[PDB]
């Protein structure tokens, strides 16, 4: 069954500035499109979703903004463990991980979760 | 006529073919020089010593064979 | 609709000065830093600072004006502020 | 065909079809120089830069453009800059002066 | 990101290790589907429609 | 203060040789190996030309090895694999080096063209290469012994010159050689020696090459550069990802051919270095250079040695050199042009209903389009949650989207775009009106401008996004603004054909209708008379109107009457508004009138009434139409009764002229040429026979016997009024259609007798193909002909912008009517109408001032003119304006779409020439390219010669081949005696007096000596006389402010006489020099100022010469302005439109102007 793998890196390069059509400067290279890049219709809805999430995360307690900012890496280098978190905090281990489910809760029940639902499709 | 293939082809021309007698002749002035710098090598004081620092540290397992010495004469 | 700008080429002569004046102006009541000077039809800002020129109370000059105006006015707010940064010394 | 924010090409960012929905229109010399002949020109910037060949005034332009502020940042068109690398690749040292 | 990892977390959505390839009805224009192919390399096993 | 160091907004740029410290500043890294990807892991191999260490991360924010795979980590080099972790976009930028084992050649400044290095050093390409090869040995630095410094020797010559002299004496091959040569190089003391040897000899031959090498050098030397950096040490690479290696579908790679070409020059110089530790014998370390410089020479430029092909493929590999260059010049701004954003396109159909302000645009192409905005003005009122749900809201076009699209749409501009762009009105801005159906609605007054047909063009939109763009689109391109032809003032917005068709029916009259004689109180009882059923729309009649003139002071006069008119007439009185009088109305309403009407009405009330009119015109014109039942059967073309009386009679001529012929009464050539005009006559009586019976046949009675006016037969009617089809088209329909010509350019002695109401025959219809097929090829190649010509054109003026005010020059140019021969050819009202007067005009008595001074003149003061008898009056024109780069708006004119006097920043250059090439497709020694000859400034083959010097002349010597021609003046030296061939026949009076400039012979005249001799005025006024025939010779109005902004460009250079500051000889702008004698006549030197002589270059040469490098790679050879302008170190500053759009800033006219302007200002000021 190596035959395809090997025939496969076996066979040489295509020469990009291979012409294709029209005999116009149109050649191979000017085909092959930017799968690397990022599309504008979404990066604005990146934008979008930090302003949804920072919306949301103003109508949790004050603890519980701090602690689920943590908790993941939002507007913060890394990401924090939740005993991470708990040293940081004081109160730690299971005290902290309650907090979570409520704050995870009250963006839960639709009030809040109205605004977010809309980014998964 | 520049196209280097051809301002080599005509740059070797030059240079005339061996007969057979001046193959060993080139052969055996090979063996002179080297044969110079071997015995000039061993007229070497420090030439000596350093051989010798070299296998002291290979009996101690400070080395291999392998990275000193390729054989001798046998 | 705003069919022809000529009423507008008029108050500044230029026509190109047209164009860049009343973009400046468009995006005063664009960007929400001020208001329509005059009826808005539903003509966006586009429109709306055009009919602000046709009717002669905003060109580069009054535009000028008020601007440097509004440097005064914030640079009377921040008074008490910048002054306390006599720490300088 | 009509376009708003397609997909772009490698080898230069610009506009082109690959979902088989179309490139966007191509804006030639003697088009350019109607917007040069009237007296356009934030169109023609405009056209050459954060609707082509930019690749962030595209992405700053776009999110503006929602946003409810019409504006451009222009920047610098990626094919210049690129003619920029292939001159200097070879001996030629060309560099952007002053300020 | 730090923004999409809290949306999943929120919806408990178990994000797939699959890509969306599928062909779909190219925009505006549509059909009737009078027909389907479906070739098969020799020697992987042929699916239920195929 | 402190300046900068970081970024800023740039000025300028620059452009050098790259010294070897330079190169390795931009590398990030020696490329060591060939290997490009791993083969398995299809990661980078590091040191490679695809590295990660080297250029950067193959993804964003990720190390390679994977140790730092977060976005937190950033500066952060990987302690394994060195990689800093960033986003993959700095693969595009980050370049690299190479350190080259033995020095090389760069192909770029050894080969073109003007060798470089060889006129650098004075030395021959074939010694230099000789070199280079190995195949000769050079001196360097000889000393005093046997031989010259740049001396070349052989092997046997080197060691017989070597066992001579050990020391003092110096000789190398290679490229060490000449890069010793081009080190040991003073270039001050060659000036020096250059400068004496420069005084002392004179000769042409001798001295030209002088100060061609001369201006290298103190150009080479003011540069900045060091000779040496022609030979490189260090080799830059280009960032992988402008090569990229990129994957493709089923597996296979796919990637440019540079990497092929990298590779060879990296293992090439890889085993050079090898080989020297190997010690290889000379032979080989020779060759592996050699192979070396050949593979370096492919990667820079590929073809100026032995074309390397690509590997495993034919076609050769495309080398760094032809990714810049192309076809023609630049592939990035050239045509075409760059792909852009928020556009669309589709088949476009009528859409009458349009005002003339707007378009219909799908509703699909409009969803699309606006999306972003949709998008933000729904989540903008809160109709979706987020941007993502409005996605999905449009997405699946829910019903309120609609709704939201029309409040994005209200004020929003559209630009509408047709497929040849020819002049400005190519693009012209709409405002979009929402339409069920995949077709773009078109305003028919438009169809005219762009040239768009219904029976199938396709247009494109474009959709103006930055605030800037929208007030430019609305104020600048939109349709309302521009209802004026550029090319000469008349509307181009003219009523079409089907609507001409209509307001002919409408004020026309026939002898005998309903309601005849009666009399109305208005124009709208003359309307419920004609609705209701009771009058016909054409009867004589008497009504009461109203009129106004405003010919009190701004002020609209009222006047009352009984006119004598028509039904219909009184009907279309209702459209005109008010200060036109109903005289305008009152005629039979023709295209040519209908157009006069709209021109008129714009000169009196303006552009809103002319706008609000002209859609009127229109609405009014297909409507009345549809009622009349205009129509085309085939008992409407009529053919005379009397025709086959005539090709009988013509018939006859022609075998009479046979029996001639067969008589030897007449000869051969004599007969045909006799045969042709007997039945050219023909033609000319069938036709004109079909036309008067055709024309007034209509024969009717009233209340009497008889009458007869113009026919009302549908056919006639068509071609009366202007809508279409024309008595030549008529005339084949009807009567006999003229005497084609067979291919090899005779005309057929057998016309064709028939026409097509009556059938072609087979011979008939094939004699035709030959007609047609040469027609439908002439347009189509002098259609692509027509364009070249608009490049050049835009080419030569582009830059040339209205700058200055008014530069104040009293200087201009006398305009008369054009009076060839006949009685004028062109008035003169329409050579001075909206220029501006060079001096105060005169009545016939004087101490009377007309018109004082520089004055626009617009209509009245040319019916002032025009009242008065003055038949001559003094212009400025564009050709002879003081201002330095620019024109001064009161040089120019007022020509505008818009009737005021050219604004300041409008750039001209592009609309002369756009407005020259535009109608350039209508044209047919002349022709076409008879216009290209002119601009081109081309010398005829056989020209006449002009008196060199005024004063009585003579002949003198003997026949040579020449027999010399000897001027002798009055007061001044005799010495001028031009050798003329005798054998040309000649004019000049042999003992007469003839002036300088007089005609010393026939035959056409250089513009070359018109210039000289006569002077500027005249040699501009003899490009627009003879290029303004051609064109209206085919009907085409171009005013001469076009055809005068394209010659000045044409004479923008001189060349000095004197000196003081420049060289001698030195070819140089007017511009330059202008300013450099001037400002030297007072300050400076009390005077030192150097005279020049103007020049006159054809457009295409005047062009070449661009001061601005970047523009001139654009259309010039690339690779010549870039070496030419790297050696000479020259500094682009932009300030041109060319450069500014290609490095992609606002252009430094219209808009932008004020931009450019603001900053350059700022610049050389504190
Ligand atoms: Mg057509
Ligand atoms: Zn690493
Ligand atoms: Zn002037």
């Amino acid at each position: 069954d190596k035959i395809r793998k090997v025939l496969k890196i076996a066979k040489e390069p295509i020469s990009m500035e291979t012409p294709i059509g029209d005999d116009e400067d149109s050649h191979l290279g000017d085909f092959i499109e930017d799968t690397t890049l990022e599309l504008p219709l979404d990066s604005a809805t990146t934008e979008s979703l930090r302003a949804a999430t920072h919306d949301v995360l103003a109508g949790l307690t004050a603890r519980e903004a701090k602690v689920l900012r943590m908790r993941f890496g939002i507007d913060m280098n890394t990401d924090y463990t939740l005993e991470e978190v708990g040293k940081q905090f004081d109160v730690t281990r299971e005290r902290i991980r309650q907090i979570e489910a409520k704050a995870l809760r009250k963006l839960r029940h639709p009030s809040r979760s109205e605004v977010l639902r809309s980014f998964l499709d | 006529t520049t196209d280097p293939v051809r301002m080599y082809m005509r740059e070797m021309g030059t240079v005339e073919l061996l007969t057979r007698e001046g193959e060993i002749d080139i052969a055996k002035r090979i063996e002179d020089g080297i044969n110079q710098v071997q015995c000039s090598v061993a007229e070497y004081p420090e030439a000596i010593t350093y051989l010798l620092e070299q296998y002291d540290r290979v009996e101690a397992e400070e080395a291999r064979l392998s990275d000193l010495i390729t054989g001798f004469v046998d | 609709a705003r069919v022809t700008v000529q009423d507008a080429v008029e108050k500044i002569g230029n026509r190109f000065d047209l164009v860049l004046v009343a973009a400046r102006r468009a995006r005063q009541m664009q960007v929400g830093g001020k208001d329509p000077l005059v009826p808005e039809e539903n003509d966006k800002t586009t429109v709306i600072a055009l009919r602000e020129i046709e009717e002669g109370l905003i060109n580069n000059q009054i535009l000028d004006v008020r601007e440097r105006q509004e440097q005064q006015e914030q640079e009377a707010a921040e008074l008490q502020a910048v002054t306390a940064i006599a720490e300088g010394r | 065909h009509a376009r708003s924010t397609g997909s772009y090409s490698l080898v230069t960012q610009q506009p082109l079809g690959g979902k088989a929905q179309f490139g966007g229109q191509r804006f030639g010399e003697m088009e350019v120089w109607a917007l040069e002949a009237y007296g356009a020109a934030y169109t023609l910037q405009e056209m050459l830069t954060v609707k082509s060949d930019d690749v962030n005034g595209r992405t700053k332009m776009y999110k503006n453009i929602v946003d409810g502020n019409h504006q451009m940042e222009p920047g610098m068109p990626e094919s210049f800059n690129v003619l920029l690398k292939e001159i200097r690749s070879l001996g030629i040292n060309i560099e952007l002066e002053d300020e | 990101t730090p923004e999409e990892k809290l949306l999943r977390a929120i919806f408990g959505e178990k994000a797939s290790d699959v890509k969306d390839s599928s062909l779909r009805v190219p925009n505006g224009v549509s059909g009737t589907v009078i027909d389907v192919q479906v070739f098969t390399r020799d020697g992987v096993e042929k699916d239920k429609r195929a | 203060l402190k300046a900068q160091t970081k970024t800023e907004e740039f000025d300028a740029i620059k452009i050098a040789l790259a010294s070897p410290d330079m190169i390795r500043s931009w590398s990030f890294g020696e490329v060591k190996k060939p290997e490009t990807i791993n083969y398995r892991t299809f990661k980078p191999e590091r040191d490679g030309l695809f590295c990660a260490r080297i250029f950067g991360p193959v993804k964003d924010y990720e190390c390679l090895c994977g140790k730092y795979k977060r976005l937190k980590h950033r500066g952060v080099i990987c302690e394994k694999c060195g990689v800093e972790v960033t986003q993959t976009k700095v693969r595009r930028e980050r370049m690299g080096h190479i350190e080259l084992a033995s020095p090389t050649a760069h192909i770029w400044f050894l080969k073109s063209l003007p060798s470089r290095i060889g006129l650098l050093l004075d030395m021959p390409l074939r010694d230099i290469e000789r070199v280079l090869y190995f195949e000769s040995y050079v001196v360097i630095e000889g000393g005093m012994t046997n031989l010259e410094r740049q001396q070349i020797l052989t092997e046997e010559q080197y060691l017989d010159a070597l066992e001579e002299f050990g020391d003092e004496f110096d000789a190398k091959m290679g490229a060490e050689a000449i890069q010793a040569l081009l080190k040991s190089m003073d270039l001050e003391q060659e000036c020096e020696q250059l400068r004496e040897e420069l005084n002392e000899t004179n000769s042409e031959t001798k001295r030209k090459k002088l100060t061609k090498r001369i201006k290298l050098l103190e150009a080479f030397v003011q540069s900045g550069n060091k000779p040496e950096w022609m030979i490189l040490t260090v080799l830059p690479v280009l960032p992988p990802d402008l090569r990229p290696l990129v994957p493709l579908d089923g597996g296979r790679f796919a990637t440019s051919d540079l990497n092929d070409l990298y590779r060879r020059v990296i293992n090439r110089n890889n085993r050079l270095k090898r080989l020297l530790d190997l010690a290889a014998p000379d032979i080989i370390v020779r060759n592996e250079k050699r192979m070396l410089q050949e593979a370096v020479d492919a990667l820079l430029d590929n073809g100026r040695r032995g074309r390397a092909i690509t590997g495993s493929n034919k076609r050769p590999l495309k080398s760094l050199a032809d990714m810049i260059k192309g076809k023609q010049g630049r592939f990035r701004q050239n045509l075409l042009g760059k792909r852009v954003d928020y556009s669309g396109r589709s088949v476009i159909t009528v859409g009458p209903y349009l005002r003339l302000h707007q378009c219909g645009l799908p509703k699909k192409m409009a969803l699309e389009l606006f999306k972003p905005f949709i998008y933000g003005k729904l989540e903008l009122r809160g109709l979706a949650t987020t941007i993502k749900a409005a996605k999905k809201m449009v997405e699946r076009e829910e019903a309120v989207v609609w709704d939201i699209l029309d409040e994005v749409i209200r004020e929003h501009p559209v630009l509408l775009n047709r497929a040849p762009t020819l002049h400005r009105l190519g693009i012209q801005a709409f405002e979009p009106v929402l339409i069920e159906g995949k077709a773009i609605q078109l305003h028919p007054l438009v169809c005219a401008a762009y040239n768009a047909d219904f029976d199938g063009d396709q247009m494109a939109v474009h959709v103006p996004l930055t605030l800037e763009a929208q007030l430019e689109a609305r104020a600048l391109m939109m349709s309302t603004n521009n209802i004026l032809s550029p090319a000469n003032g008349e509307p181009i917005i003219v009523p079409s054909q089907d609507v001409v068709l209509g307001l002919y029916y409408m004020t026309r009259d026939c002898v005998n209708a309903k309601g005849e004689g009666m009399v109305l109180t208005g124009p709208k009882e003359a309307e419920r008379l004609y609705r209701s059923g009771l009058a016909s729309l054409h009867a004589r009649v008497k009504v009461r109107i109203t009129e106004y003139e405003k010919d009190a002071n701004g002020e609209l006069v009222a006047k009352t009457s009984l006119k004598d008119t028509t039904v219909g007439r009184a009907i279309l009185w209702m459209i005109v508004p008010k200060g036109l009088p109903y005289s305008i109305v009152n005629q039979a309403l023709g295209k040519k009138a209908i157009s006069k009407m709209l021109n008129t009405c714009y000169r009196i009330l303006g552009l809103k009434p002319t706008v609000i009119f002209a859609d009127q015109i229109m609405y009014t014109g297909f409507a009345y139409a549809a009622r009349s039942g205009a129509s085309v059967g085939i008992d409407d073309m009529v053919i005379p009764e009397k025709k086959h009386e005539i090709i009988s009679e013509a018939e006859a001529e022609v075998a009479e002229i046979q029996e001639q012929f067969q008589s030897g009464l007449v000869t051969a050539g004599e007969r045909y040429n006799k045969v042709i005009d007997i039945w050219a006559a023909a033609n000319d009586r069938v036709s004109k026979a079909m036309m008067d019976n055709l024309q007034t046949e209509t024969v009717i009675n009233r209340d009497g016997q008889e009458e007869k006016q113009v026919s009302f037969n549908s056919i006639y009617m068509m071609a009366d009024s202007g809508a279409r089809g024309s008595a030549a088209q008529i005339r084949q329909l009807a009567g006999m259609r003229g005497l084609m010509a067979k291919p090899d350019g005779s005309i057929i002695e057998t016309p064709i007798t028939a026409n097509f109401r009556e059938g072609l025959n087979v011979l008939q219809y094939f004699i035709s193909t030959h007609g047609a097929r040469k027609g439908l090829a002439d347009t189509a190649l002098k259609t692509a002909n027509s364009g070249y010509l608009t490049r050049r054109l835009v080419d030569v003026a582009q830059d040339l912008v209205v700058t200055e005010d008014d530069c104040g020059t009293h200087e201009g140019i006398m305009m008369t009517p054009v009076i060839e021969g006949g009685d004028v050819k062109e008035p003169l009202r329409d050579r001075v109408l909206g220029r501006v007067t060079a001096e105060d005009v005169l009545k016939p008595g004087t101490a009377d001032i007309l018109v004082p001074r520089n004055t626009l003149l617009h209509e009245q003061w040319c019916d002032l003119l025009e009242e008065n008898s003055v038949d001559a009056v003094k212009v400025r024109s564009v050709v002879s304006c003081d201002t330095d780069f620019g024109v001064c708006a009161h040089c120019y004119g007022r020509d505008l779409a818009r009737g005021h006097i050219i604004n300041k920043g409008e750039a001209i250059g592009v609309i002369a020439a756009q407005s020259i090439g535009e109608p350039g497709t209508q044209l047919t020694t002349g022709g076409l390219p008879r216009v290209a000859d002119l601009f081109e400034a081309r010398r005829p083959k056989e020209p006449a010669i002009l008196a060199e010097i005024s004063g009585i002349v003579s002949f003198g010597k003997e026949t040579k081949g020449k027999r010399r021609l000897v001027i002798t003046p009055v007061d001044g030296s005799d010495p001028y005696e031009e050798m003329i061939p005798k054998w040309r026949q000649l004019n000049v009076f042999e003992g007469e007096r003839v002036e300088r400039g007089d005609v010393i012979s026939d035959g056409p005249e250089a513009p070359h000596d018109i210039l000289r001799l006569r002077g500027v005025h005249a040699v501009t006024r003899y490009i627009v006389n003879e290029v303004q025939d051609v064109y209206r010779l085919q009907g085409v109005k171009i005013n001469d402010k076009h055809i005068e902004v394209i010659v000045r460009q044409m004479l923008r250079k001189a060349t000095i006489v004197n000196a003081g500051s420049s060289d001698f000889l030195e070819g140089e702008q007017v511009e330059y020099s202008r300013v450099k004698i001037a400002n030297r006549e007072l300050e400076a030197n009390g005077k030192v100022g150097a005279t020049y002589s103007r020049d006159l270059l054809g457009i295409t040469k005047a062009s070449l010469a661009t001061e601005s490098f970047i523009s001139a790679a654009s259309f010039q050879e690339t690779t010549r302005v870039l070496t030419e302008a790297a050696v000479a170190g020259k500094r682009d500053e932009l300030r041109g439109l060319k450069e500014n759009v290609i490095v992609g800033r606002l252009i430094p006219a219209g808009t932008g102007y004020a931009y450019h302007q603001d900053r350059m200002r700022r610049r050389a000021a504190g």
